[PDB]
């Protein structure tokens, strides 16, 4: 499969999440995603085919993971925006007030701005600390998907937020949305990964 | 808040 940020993958034939970013660890191909998406060794599939397994994850506390893929996968330095793509150029962290967009299999590509950093989400499983908050909307299934600036600086991966009863926070004004992402920098250093760029 | 996932 062609690995692009934002596309759907399933975990153990049950849960759905979105790919965050193509990465490599030495000769190993992988993608970073959210820790809540799977436990170590869970099976990820794209379009019904097995593409790899969860190599490591941390959740709750943090919310990160990487999936090691088979050598047949093609890694691409891109994030889906509808039928178009955003090229990944690096991982400089943007500041509060910057515009950012996120991509995921449920709500597609949505943009907003960064409103706060170092936010704690008290999920039922336990708290997740240090997340960055944005006001782009998102829904069930977007977890793990890419957060990136239009200039291509990858910011992190979708964790969670204040989903409403219709399964997203897109039906409430941007001022009332809390859409949280795990910063990418610490995931790259924690697992020794290099982002694929173009 | 809930994580997400689907």
């Amino acid at each position: 499969a062609n690995i692009v940020g934002g596309i759907e993958y399933s975990i153990n034939n049950a849960s759905l999440c979105s790919v965050g970013f193509s990465v490599t660890r030495g000769a190993t191909k992988g993608f970073v995603t959210a820790g809540h998406c799977g436990t170590v060794n869970a099976t990820a599939r794209i379009g019904g085919a097995v593409v790899g397994t969860f190599a490591a994850r941390v959740f709750p506390g943090n919310d990160r993971a990487w999936v090691s893929l088979t050598s047949a996968q093609t890694l691409l330095p891109r994030v889906a925006n509808g039928s178009s793509f955003v090229t990944v150029r690096g991982s400089t962290e943007a500041a509060v007030g910057a515009a950012v967009c996120r991509s995921g299999r449920t709500t597609g590509y949505q943009c907003g701005t960064i409103t706060a950093k170092n936010v704690t989400a008290n999920y039922a499983e336990g708290a997740v600390r240090g997340l960055t908050q944005g006001n782009a909307c998102m829904g069930r299934g977007d977890s793990g998907g890419s957060w990136i600036t239009s200039a291509g600086q990858a910011q992190g991966v979708m964790s969670g937020g204040n989903v409403q009863s219709n399964g997203n926070n897109c039906g409430i004004p941007a001022s009332q949305r809390s859409s949280l992402f795990e910063r990418l920098q610490p995931i790259l250093s924690q697992y020794g990964l290099s982002l694929v760029t173009g | 808040a809930a994580p997400x996932x689907a």
